[PDB]
């Protein structure tokens, strides 16, 4: 329920919610949750 | 219907790509079912027996439309064999005379009536492609249009990126009263102007879809059945000029029917001279399919076929201009000492005498130019000769040869491809023929009683036919979700027997 | 058998025997194997190179007849294209046969009003025919080997 | 050899994960899993 009433939030956030996956000190694989700058994303998806 | 399965399974296997796979074949399930309805319609069983006469001839060149093109194959073939007979004077059978030398003298009335059997033909061959393929052309391009319109918003939250002709071409059909004429969804204007409306305007669009907001509700309110003769001005006053404009456009942009109409324009051309009629030879590379098969070999690679050439064009001009600043002397190809013929005393006739012998030469311009024993240049003149053999004639004829060979090689790979993907891995799930086979014949089960797409075509088909409040609830699911274009019911890397593995053990 | 009989009728006929190398040797039958497995696309290919060729005849007896005199004595010229059976007979046997296509075997154009024109007609014939479709051919053996 | 190395290129990258290294019949055992795993899960481009 929280999820769907955030819907909107998560689409508008969605292409800077950067998301990886490491093997942390716990020797396990862990999720990390970080933020794409706009100017980031740009600056990647510049065609050179 | 097999072909157009063939061809479908050819195509997603190679250039599909897995995320599509299910639109994908959606859709060709759609055009199946349109071209179903096509064939159904044109199956064998004043105004009035006018009508009737002209659909029964409409119908029978939709029929032998394939049959109509092997003949006039066939008419073509017979007028150059005939045309093989021609032969040119001087006098009649400083003008020259050009007439058919002939013992029989029955070739020449043959040739009349031949040319104008083959016209005809050419003329109903183009009848019968408008009365049988350009239907299942107008379909796809409403169907696109629609969806693009209703789940892209393509005219209303975005715009045609104005190198898009399709997309500028197809802004003139949006607000035509016939937008939807051989797409089954008719209410592709209210789903649009419903979920768009709110945002964008109603009466905006209602203007771009030129939708009558005011009699929108009257006629859900009661029912208007008008009974119109069949009379020609009736006709012509019900005739959406701007639709018919659109559809001829894109039917003057489908590339088959450009093909009917030039070999219709060059039948006509054969009338005014008969060797014209020598271009419908090469309608063989169409006609028969192992002659298409061989010439996408030399096609498959054609861009790089053209730069070769041009590369060749290139050095060749490189070379021209050193036989030009040092080479002149040796190209004196006259026999009289009074009047010598130099090739290479101009820059334009010295690249023409290149290009056009010493790349037909056998060993290249040294073959061809004067030979320079004893010369204070002999050895720049041999270097010369020789780099030009084994640059131009050695290595850039060996590239061109190599690209036909490696697209020959590529085809082979891609068919040889598509048939292991087919008899591995099952078409709608995925999952690999090794999992299922640990049954007797459990991949060929899995795939012709478990997981057929024939059956989920035919499953489509009967939930369009049956009544929706007669739908069961899975019957009901499925219609849910085909009308709301998701394809999450197709199972992927899923079955059942992978769901109730232990229990079926 | 029936070849061995005609072998008595005249001895050459036992020439046809030799053929027997490709059914007997194992390896000369897989190399013809390479040969036999697109037959039917050379056969293709053959045909297409003869379309192609009434096409050149086509354009040069209407065009390039001028050109087609095989004769040195001036008093009896030998025009090859002054019909279109002769024509196409010229062409399929000189010209494909020709290193150069059919402008090594045709007259030299240069100095004509057609200079241009006929100089395209021996280059697109060169290309297609001599350099094109005979790397067909060779690229089809070539596949039947891999 | 140029033809098979683009093509031995283009099905490593479409058979197997860039980072982790694990195939694609793996992920696949979900629905588009190879596609969520390479887009959301394991996105090298993430990673920059
Ligand atoms: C895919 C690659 C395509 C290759 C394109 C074609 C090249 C292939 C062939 C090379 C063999 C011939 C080399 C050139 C020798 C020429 C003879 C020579 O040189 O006689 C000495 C000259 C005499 O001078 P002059 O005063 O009497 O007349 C100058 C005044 N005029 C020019 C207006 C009359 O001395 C001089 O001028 C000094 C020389 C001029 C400066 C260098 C220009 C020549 C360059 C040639 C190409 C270089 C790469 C060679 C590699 C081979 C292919 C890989
Ligand atoms: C795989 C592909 C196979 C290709 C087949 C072979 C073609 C390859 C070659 C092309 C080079 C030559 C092009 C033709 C030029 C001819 C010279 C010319 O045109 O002189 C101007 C003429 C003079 O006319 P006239 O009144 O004096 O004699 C007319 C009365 N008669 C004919 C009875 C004497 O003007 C005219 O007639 C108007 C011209 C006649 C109408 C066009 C017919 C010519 C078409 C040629 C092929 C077109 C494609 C070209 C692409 C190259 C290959 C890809
Ligand atoms: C996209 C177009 C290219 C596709 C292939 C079509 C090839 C032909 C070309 C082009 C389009 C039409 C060209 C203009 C035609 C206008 C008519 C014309 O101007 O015609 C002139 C002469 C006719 O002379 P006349 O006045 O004495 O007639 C007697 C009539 N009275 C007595 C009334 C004078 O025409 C002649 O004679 C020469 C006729 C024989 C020429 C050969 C035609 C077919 C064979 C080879 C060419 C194929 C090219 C292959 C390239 C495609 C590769 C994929
Ligand atoms: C399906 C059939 C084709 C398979 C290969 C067989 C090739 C030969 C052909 C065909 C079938 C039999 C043809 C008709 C034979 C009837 C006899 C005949 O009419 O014979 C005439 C002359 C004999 O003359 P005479 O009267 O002075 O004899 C002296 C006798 N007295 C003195 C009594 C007059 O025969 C001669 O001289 C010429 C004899 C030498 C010809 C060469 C034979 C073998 C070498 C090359 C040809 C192979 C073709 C390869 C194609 C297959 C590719 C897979
Ligand atoms: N989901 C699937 N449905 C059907 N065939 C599948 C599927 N997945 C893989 N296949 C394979 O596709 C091939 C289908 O067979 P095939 O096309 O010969 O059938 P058909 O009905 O006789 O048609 P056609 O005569 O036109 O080939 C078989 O190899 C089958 O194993
Ligand atoms: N770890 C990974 N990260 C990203 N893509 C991966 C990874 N592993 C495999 N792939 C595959 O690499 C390809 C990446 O897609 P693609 O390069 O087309 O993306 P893009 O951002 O649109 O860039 P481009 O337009 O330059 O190709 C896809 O086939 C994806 O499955
Ligand atoms: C998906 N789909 C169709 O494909 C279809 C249809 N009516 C005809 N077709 C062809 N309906 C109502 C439909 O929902
Ligand atoms: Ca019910
Ligand atoms: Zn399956
Ligand atoms: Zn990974």
């Amino acid at each position: 329920n929280f999820l769907e009433l955030a819907e909107s939030i998560l689409e508008y956030f969605r292409p800077y919610l950067g998301r990886i996956e490491i093997m942390g000190a716990s020797r396990r694989i862990e999720r990390i949750y970080f933020e794409i700058s706009e100017t980031n994303r740009a600056q990647w998806e510049m065609p050179q | 219907v097999k072909e157009s399965k063939r061809q479908f399974i050819f195509d997603v296997v190679n250039e599909g790509g897995e995320s599509e796979k299910m639109e994908m074949f959606v859709s060709f399930c759609e055009d199946t079912i349109f071209e179903m309805q096509i064939a159904a319609q044109i199956s064998e069983p004043f105004w009035g027996e006018l009508e009737v006469q002209r659909v029964k001839f409409l119908n029978y060149l939709s029929r032998n439309f394939y049959t109509l093109r092997f003949l006039a194959l066939f008419l073509a073939f017979a007028i150059n064999f005939i045309l093989l007979f021609y032969k040119v004077s001087d006098s009649p059978p400083n003008m020259v005379y050009y007439f058919l030398e002939e013992s029989t003298g029955y070739m020449e009335p043959a040739l009349r009536c031949l040319s104008l059997l083959h016209t005809l033909v050419a003329f109903l061959c183009i009848i019968g492609y408008n009365c049988l393929k350009v239907p299942l052309v107008i379909f796809k391009r409403e169907k696109e249009l629609a969806r693009k319109l209703e789940f892209d918003g393509l005219y209303i939250t975005e715009q045609p990126e104005d190198d898009d002709v399709k997309g500028q071409w197809d802004r003139l059909v949006l607000n035509t009263p016939s937008f939807p004429s051989n797409y089954w969804d008719k209410f592709v204007k209210r789903k649009v102007l419903d979920k768009h409306g709110d945002i964008f305007g109603r009466e905006r669009i209602a203007e771009l879809l030129g939708m009558d907001l005011a009699s929108l509700e009257i006629t859900a309110h009661n029912e208007r059945k008008p009974d119109p003769p069949p009379g020609l001005l009736t006709w012509i006053m019900s005739i959406d000029v701007k639709y018919q404009i659109w559809k001829f456009g894109v039917i003057f942009t489908d590339n088959s029917f450009l093909y009917l109409g030039w070999y219709m324009v060059m039948s006509l051309l054969g009338h005014y001279n008969n060797f014209f009629f020598a271009a419908h030879l090469l309608d063989i590379a169409m006609g028969v399919k192992t002659l298409r098969t061989i010439l996408s070999s030399v096609t498959h690679n054609g861009k790089q076929l053209v730069m070769t050439v041009g590369l060749l064009a290139v050095v060749v001009y490189l070379y021209t201009v050193v036989a030009f600043n040092f080479f002149r002397k040796f190209y004196n190809k006259s026999e009289d000492e009074d009047e010598p013929d130099m090739k290479c005393d101009d820059m334009m006739t010295c690249y023409l005498f290149h290009m056009y012998v010493g790349v037909r030469a056998g060993g290249g311009i040294g073959d061809e130019i004067e030979d320079p024993a004893g010369d204070e240049y002999e050895l720049y003149r041999v270097v010369f000769d020789i780099t030009f053999f084994f640059f131009v004639i050695v290595i850039l004829l060996a590239i061109i040869q190599g690209l036909i060979i490696d697209a020959f090689g590529e085809l082979r790979d891609q068919q040889e491809q598509v048939k292991e993907d087919m008899e591995t891995k099952c078409f709608i799930c995925g999952i690999g023929s090794d999992y299922f086979d640990t049954t007797p014949h459990g991949f060929e089960t899995h795939t012709l009683e478990e997981h057929n797409l024939a059956n989920y075509m035919f499953f489509l088909m009967y939930l369009i036919n049956k009544d929706e409040t007669e739908h069961t609830g899975q019957e009901s699911y499925v219609w849910k979700m085909y009308q709301e274009r998701c394809w999450d019911f197709f199972p992927a890397g899923d079955c059942f027997r992978k769901q109730y593995e232990d229990q079926l053990s």
